RNA sequence: AAGUGUACUGAGUGCACUUGGAC
RNA sequence: GAUUAACCCAAGUCAAUAGAAGCCGGCGUAAAGAGUGUUUUAGAUCACCCCCCAAUAAAGCUAAAACUCACCUGAGUUGUAAAAAACUCAGUUGACACAAAAUAGACUACGAAAGUGGCUUUAACAUAUCUGACACAAUAGCUAAGACCCAAACUGGGAACCCCACUAUGCUUAGCCCUAAACCUCAACAGUUAAUCAACAAAACUGCUCGCCAGAACACUACGAGCCACAGCUUAAAACUCAAA
């Protein structure tokens, strides 16, 4: 643009950042209410251990359990923090493995 | 009660010959959705059309239904419907008169239910017919008020069940209004652009218009001709033109319609208003009802 | 009882504005108050009614829509709108809809409650 | 043939427009 | 997933979050030149050297061809792939429009744009010697009244597409709606041809100003608002999703 047009534009207005999962935080506390599995996009294929979890907000969310083993089980309490998974479309949580009810991985 | 697998796409494709101009729904668990929206089947009296593939008779026989008269078209799904009959121990049926079907309440629903999903392009006759039927309390009706849940397309459905001032009030919602409770309970799920809206008619006990279904046929498409004129615009060509203006406006003052009303801020007590004075007009000039403007302007 | 037995008989013998405090919410009364006449329902002071969400001026005129149903044929009430005379809001499009039709000939007689506005 | 706008009907048609097609 | 080996950092390591990275780039085809024209405050230096064709409105008019009506004849006419359906109507001659405007036109003009191609007359086609938001805006559509040859969404009949008849509508008046692939898809003005340049398109650029864009979809969408006078247009998001488009 002109120069004029700059001026009176003003510098940009660059916008807000949209909060993640996470609602901006690190890390949330949860209670899990339903574990499954779930199928990752072709051409990954292993399943996957999700679980919804009542994030601390009250939104509920699906978050990946990582790991081989655990013991999650309803009303229990978890750890959820950010990270998307390569391959599971929509799960955009992650329970921190080491923290309350997560018993560490079961190995 | 264990029944045969529901037929994939390919076993689809072989029995029909193709090798490689149809929607089949073989989502088992949107045909138990529609049957479970369709009420309670338990010792009911189901009246399934469009059968096809059969996913509909599954889920309907899976609720426990007395007698499922099936009535199919094409004979390369007999084979299957008489599978399905043999697995549950089911009455197959290759202008089909349902009256004499079952062995009727007077005028709640007499526990016989009608489920349908046919071709769009054969739904609306059919619920046209329906309609009659219901006007003169016969057909599928004698046993009373039977209620009916049919599958049409999503614009089909709006407009069936559209309300006064709804952009898609027309004569199809007119028509299906002043004689059912109609309500539309959509799926986008087929196998093979359009979605599919699932709709269920419940006869009224008390028609909000008590005149012949021709007449009020003829007085709505009338008014309907003209969807973005005044509603007068279109009331005028009921009569010859000769007594047209005058016709018109007795009409409208033997009424009380608002001449500037738009054909779809008509309600039923309008329609019924109009009727009733078209009647009585029709009543005391015999060659009225017959008349139409186009058949005249060929001369 | 005062209105019924001094301006009723003027009344009955046109078109009725009725005015309704919207946020009070005589109706069931009025078949006998005015008669079997064209009357006009005008929700007053909808400016102060917080917006809720959104369409509720819609769900207004719904709500006094079956409020009337359940006092009245649909006396017969030919029209419901909502208008707030503090800020004229509304008030133009009444008078369009007023002078529009021919069903709004003649008198018009300005019925309602001591607060609804009606001197505004 | 394709598409834009617009309106009826249930994808087509009507009117005008463009080649982001062929001769 | 386990095993071996190795790499980086190391009393740390690195998973999450947040921040630091932020406008002199572009607008024919990717987002982008807003449908068109004119102001103010301003801005810029480009200010100093400097007929007519087809615009537009009104009034009047009509050559060819239609429809209808007259006779005169004929019994079939129309319709197409071929038939149906339909009319008893058809041919010549004559009279005859409120519709549309061959040929010129192989011209490229007028107008800001949309548009403007029958004839005559009247009125008439702004301006500085720069750019820059109220007035217009094709076709479609609506209101009231007229016209209705022909064409024709829709309807009906015949065997969606084909044939037949016919309506909105295309036309006049008086008002509305304001959208188009409103496109030369290339903003106005001034200037240059000096050294070519993503590709294609209408050779490449410089100066100057205004408008517009900041991934896709959600979304010509929702909410609100304006115009409406209620079924629509203009303005126009967010969340969720993806690493594409
Ligand atoms: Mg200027
Ligand atoms: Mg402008
Ligand atoms: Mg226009
Ligand atoms: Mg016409």
């Amino acid at each position: 643009a002109t120069l004029n047009q700059m001026h009176r534009l003003g510098p940009p207005k660059r916008p807000p950042r949209k909060l993640g999962p996470t609602e901006g935080r690190p890390q949330l506390k949860g209670v899990v209410l339903c574990t499954f599995t779930r199928k990752p996009k072709k051409p990954n294929s292993a399943n996957r251990k999700c679980c919804r979890v009542r994030l601390s907000t009250g939104r509920e969310a699906v978050c990946f359990i990582p790991g081989e083993g655990h013991t999650l089980q309803e009303h229990q309490i978890v750890l959820v923090e950010g990270g998307r998974t390569q391959d599971l479309p929509g799960v955009k949580l992650t329970v921190v493995r080491g923290k309350y009810d997560c018993g560490h991985v079961q190995k | 009660c264990r029944l045969p697998p529901l037929p994939t796409i390919r076993e689809i494709i072989k029995l029909l010959r193709l090798q490689a101009s149809q929607n089949f729904l073989l989502d088992l668990r949107l045909t138990d959705k529609i049957v479970r929206k369709a009420g309670n089947l338990t010792n009911a009296y189901v009246y399934e059309v469009g059968p096809g593939p059969g996913g509909i008779t599954r889920s309907i026989l899976n609720a426990d239904v007395a007698e499922l008269l099936v009535v199919e078209k094409d004979t390369r799904f007999i084979p299957g419907l008489q599978m399905l009959s043999d697995a549950a121990p089911l009455r197959i049926v290759h202008t089909f008169k349902v009256e004499k079907a079952f062995s009727k309440r007077p005028w709640d629903p007499p526990n016989v239910h009608i489920i349908g999903n046919l071709p769009f392009s054969v739904s609306t006759p059919l619920i046209i017919k329906w309609l009659e039927n219901i006007s003169c309390r016969d057909g599928p009706f004698v046993y009373g008020r039977t209620q009916m849940t049919l599958t049409f397309q999503k614009e089909v459905a709006e407009r069936l069940a559209a309300n006064t001032g709804s952009k898609q009030r027309s004569r199809l919602s007119v028509m299906a209004q002043y004689l059912c409770n109609v309500r539309h309970i959509t799926i986008p799920a087929f196998v093979p652009e359009v979605d599919v809206g699932v709709v269920h008619f419940t006869p009224l006990i008390q028609p909000k218009i008590e005149q012949p279904f021709k007449l009020v046929e003829k007085v709505v498409q009338n008014v309907f001709q003209f969807r973005r004129k005044y509603c007068h615009r279109g009331l005028r060509m009921l009569f010859p033109e000769a007594q047209r203006l005058e016709s018109t406006g007795r009409l409208l003052e033997l009424a009380d319609i608002d001449p500037t009303l738009r054909p779809r801020q008509l309600s039923i007590s309008h329609f019924k208003s109009l009727c009733d004075v078209y009647r009585k007009m029709c009543d005391e000039d015999p060659q009225l009802f017959a008349y139409n403007f186009r058949e005249e302007l060929k001369r | 009882e005062q209105y019924l037995e001094l301006v009723s008989a003027a009344l009955r013998r046109s078109l009725v504005l009725y005015m309704v405090d919207l946020l009070d919410l005589l109706l069931p009364d009025l078949p006998a108050l005015v008669g079997p006449k064209q009357l006009i329902v005008l929700g007053n002071k909808v400016d102060l009614l917080p917006q809720d969400a959104p369409g509720y001026r819609q769900r207004l005129r719904e709500r006094l829509w079956e409020d009337c149903a359940r006092a009245l044929l649909l006396t017969v009430v030919r029209d419901v709108r909502l208008i707030s005379a503090k800020t004229g809001y509304g008030v133009e499009e009444l008078i369009s809809a007023l002078q529009r039709s021919w069903r709004y000939r003649g008198d018009v007689y300005l019925v309602g409650a001591t607060n609804a506005g009606k001197s505004t």
